[PDB]
């Protein structure tokens, strides 16, 4: 119910000015991309940077390969408000919601849509440890509850409602799930939206002596560990998932 | 005999901190007077009026915008040990190994926690290295006796150096935390059972065993996570410790593998999974109504027959245990 | 190196010298409560509501025993954090 | 009752005004005497095995300030009105006036210490400037000259 100062709400403008910008830019290149009208553009290819950890910004192009990707919502940048394009995107991947995660298979059509998104999601490639140890950590279903309620969204604490729920597809424990979502298969799309988003908590969480200087510390982390391309040949930020 | 408040005010120190000590040296209720009037003079009573200190001379620094030399400060720290807190507490190791009993419940438990807001993921990755350091030295020496799985978790008994300690470790789903707790009372537990384990950890490698600590696989850390993980270098008494040698398992996907290849390596039996993929087999372990493959080679069996096996110590026959029929009635080793 | 040496060495001096160590007890062995009962100790419908009538802490248990047929059918103890910070609870604030 | 050049302070600058001073002025921070000390240990690892520019900083104290305001080495000073004698300071905003150099009666007399590395500062002025900084200092003067120069014009009178 606050008041609203002068400066911030031209500087809400002034930068979704340069992302309404960015993300036409990004969707006609795209376009132009998919459509083999490749004339005159800057570049017509895709390619991805890797950056590890001394901080090594790798250069490698993207491969036809369906790859799994676990996408981590950041809250980025600053003052931007979010337009339609980037709405439509992360309603899709239900991740309206900051520190949100998410399994998605990458492929030719889900890379265009990956460039859009970027500035405000952290992508990468995880281990068969940081998918285990997340399901086995964090996981919820949305289900009725006693009688009446529907909207509960509780925990996987048993296996007989994996039973429930799935049964049918072959899938029967929570372990199964793991091996639906870790190994690409018929099953993913089946539990992909049983575990609908993560719910992974926030760094350093909190506002006081210590944590002002550790989010400090992170938060210019953030700028090295991460870049904003701005171009329509934006190369895709991967980092470590296992880190992370 | 002495008041609560009378303590406190005695002590000059706030009750969270009176408190603190109070869980760090051992002390419960009318408190004794001369174990209050002993606590007086201590080396962790003067680091936590240090800490209070730190805590402004930081928020100065923070407060008014320069952030380097609170950068500095904290580089300039240094912080409270828990070190001769337990010389004083536990002076043998046999009196040591009788309260970690208690120490290791808090420590498998909080290894199964999300990270919150309350408790920092650096604080249950420790947790965590020294549980998986408890089962990797477990397994090694081979010291099980008794096994228990029950609705809570699975109980577990060890003779670490000759005197039966017990534990539990939850089932590895997530666990909802109630906003009701007060994760900051468990966190100085966690504290000083934290420190009372590594202490009691190097004394059990250095005596008996290996080098302190070991490293871990970075590639098998990302395949498990778990137990097979973690490799150990060095530089038999009981039936159970002579049990499942030359034999080898194939634990397959529906079996909770971290809970069960514990026991399996512990007694002296070998361990392949259906999960490391994502020859000398000679029993399956399989939770399905129906299974699939059927091949003459190998044994088929539901966990119990092992949970059954380590109670005995005598190999129970496998035909009560068939994958599709009704298991046995489980009764505790108590 | 942190905590990486060794502070008992040939450590024979017990601490129950004085009588006023009081030994924190170690807590009561499981009895017959696991995922595979005998099901005459599976609870009555009627004492199942009884139970969750009387007041907490003068329990005789601190949960239903139930039957299960698998072990990939036991679900996660949701009131573990709960036991384990009410001994923590009992060992400096119940009086010994 | 007042006389009309003490509180000539109390009618200070304005909030929007005030954090865009500091906007500026937090940009101008002399090194910490930790800071400043490592910076030479870094200069002596190097300079005992194997240049450089003149550093802008605000200037800030009152001997410092009122030689370098009638000098016209100053551009902007800034004045903080609670002081522990008045009169150690009653004098400067005229003396300012006098020289036609930039002044704003800032509120806090902590909040200049901030700026400073100091406990409290009285005054402080930006006399040096970035060149990328040197249009936003012009502009901010100008902003002053408006908000506080223009509308109290009448703070020389009325008691």
């Amino acid at each position: 119910n606050k008041f609203v100062r002068a400066e911030s709400i031209v500087a809400k403008t002034l930068a979704t000015s340069r992302e309404k910008e960015r993300i036409k830019r990004v969707s006609i290149l795209e376009d132009k991309k998919a459509k083999n009208e490749t004339q005159h553009i800057a570049s017509g290819k895709d390619f991805i940077l890797k950056i590890t950890e001394g901080l090594i910004r790798e250069k490698t192009t993207y491969d036809g390969k369906p790859a799994l990707l676990f996408i981590v919502r950041v809250r980025g940048p600053l003052a931007v408000n979010i337009p339609n394009k980037a709405f439509k995107i992360l309603s899709l991947l239900r991740l309206v919601e900051t520190n949100t995660g998410v399994f998605v298979k990458l492929t030719k059509n889900v890379y265009p849509l990956l460039k859009v998104i970027a500035p405000y999601v952290v992508i990468g490639k995880p281990s068969l440890s940081s998918i285990r140890s997340l399901i086995q950590k964090r996981g919820r279903i949305i289900y009725k509850g006693e009688n009446e309620a529907e909207p509960h969204e509780i925990v996987l604490n048993d296996n007989n409602i994996v039973e429930e729920q799935l049964g049918d597809h072959g899938i029967i424990c929570v372990e199964d799930i793991i091996h639906e979502i870790a190994t690409m298969g018929e099953s993913f799309s089946v539990c992909n939206f049983f575990l609908q988003p993560f719910k992974l908590n926030r760094e350093v969480s909190g506002f006081g002596s210590l944590n002002r200087l550790r989010k400090i510390k992170q938060r210019e982390a953030e700028s090295r560990t991460r870049q904003f391309s701005n171009a329509a040949t934006a190369p895709v930020i991967e980092v470590d998932i296992d880190s992370l | 005999f002495i008041t609560r408040s009378q303590a406190v005010r005695k002590l000059q120190v706030s009750l969270a901190d009176f408190r603190r000590l109070c869980i760090f040296k051992g002390i419960y209720p009318f408190y004794y007077a001369k174990d209050i009037q002993y606590l007086m003079h201590e080396p962790v009573l003067a680091k936590f009026r240090e800490h209070k200190t730190f805590a402004r001379k930081l928020t100065r620094a923070l407060g008014r915008g320069e952030v380097s030399s609170a950068k500095r400060l904290e580089e300039n720290r240094d912080s409270y040990t828990l070190d001769h807190i337990i010389k004083e507490r536990y002076p043998s190791f046999p009196d040591a190994i009788r309260d970690i009993d208690d120490a290791l419940n808090m420590l498998f438990l909080f290894s199964n926690l999300p990270s919150t807001n309350q408790v920092s993921s650096k604080i249950i990755n420790d947790a965590q290295k020294i549980c998986n350091q408890w089962l990797a030295y477990v397994a090694k020496e081979r010291l099980v006796r008794k096994v228990f799985v029950s609705i809570k978790g699975v109980y577990y008994q060890a003779n670490i150096k000759g005197e039966e300690v017990r534990w539990l470790v939850p089932f590895k789903f997530p666990e909802n935390i109630p906003s009701d707790v007060d994760f900051r009372i468990m966190l100085t537990f966690l504290e000083f059972y934290s420190t009372l384990l590594h202490f009691v950890l190097y004394k059990l490698y250095t005596d008996s065993g290996l080098i302190y600590p070991p490293k871990l696989d970075l590639k098998k850390d990302k395949i498990i996570s778990g137990l097979s993980s973690y490799i150990l270098e060095s530089r038999y008494d009981s039936p159970v410790a002579s049990l499942f040698s030359a034999f080898v398992f194939y634990v397959s996907r529906e079996v909770p593998i971290d809970i069960l290849e514990f026991l399996i390596l512990s007694c002296g039996g070998n361990v392949i999974s259906e999960a490391a993929m994502d020859s000398k087999v000679t029993h399956q372990i399989v939770d399905r109504p129906v299974l699939k493959n059927k091949v003459a080679g190998r044994t088929y069996i539901q966990p119990q027959w092992i949970f059954d096996c380590i109670n005995k110590g005598e190999l129970v026959p496998a035909n009560k245990y068939l994958p599709g029929e009704a298991l046995p009635p489980h009764l505790s080793p108590w | 190196e942190n905590y990486q040496y060794d502070l008992w060495g040939d450590s024979t001096e017990t601490n129950d010298h004085v009588m006023h160590l009081r030994a924190p007890k170690l807590p009561p062995p499981t009895n017959e409560e696991s995922y595979n009962p005998p099901e005459e100790y599976l609870l009555s419908p009627e004492e199942k509501e009884a139970w969750e009538n009387t007041e907490y802490s003068e329990r005789e248990r601190n949960f239903i025993p139930q039957k299960y047929s698998a072990l990939r059918k036991v679900p996660g103890y949701g009131e573990s954090i709960r036991e384990r910070f009410e001994r923590s609870l009992d060992l400096y604030l119940a009086p010994r | 009752k007042v006389p009309p050049t003490i509180a000539q302070f109390q009618y200070t600058l304005d909030r929007n005004t005030a954090a865009e001073t500091f906007k500026l002025f937090n940009k101008y921070r002399p090194e910490t005497a930790a800071e400043k000390k490592e910076r030479l240990t870094k200069e002596a690892a190097a300079v005992a095995e194997g240049a450089s520019p003149k550093p802008y900083a605000v200037k800030y104290g009152l001997n410092h300030v009122v030689a370098l305001i009638e000098n016209k080495k100053a551009k902007l000073v800034l004045i903080a009105n609670d002081v522990d004698p008045i009169e150690l300071v009653v004098f400067l905003p005229a003396l300012c006036k006098k020289m036609g150099v930039p002044y704003a009666i800032v509120k806090g007399k902590a909040r200049l210490g901030t700026l400073v590395n100091q406990k409290t500062s009285a005054v402080a002025a930006l006399t040096e400037v970035r060149a990328e900084d040197e249009a936003a200092l012009a502009k901010l003067v100008s902003t002053i000259d408006a908000n506080f120069a223009d509308k109290y014009d009448e703070v020389k009178k009325h008691w």
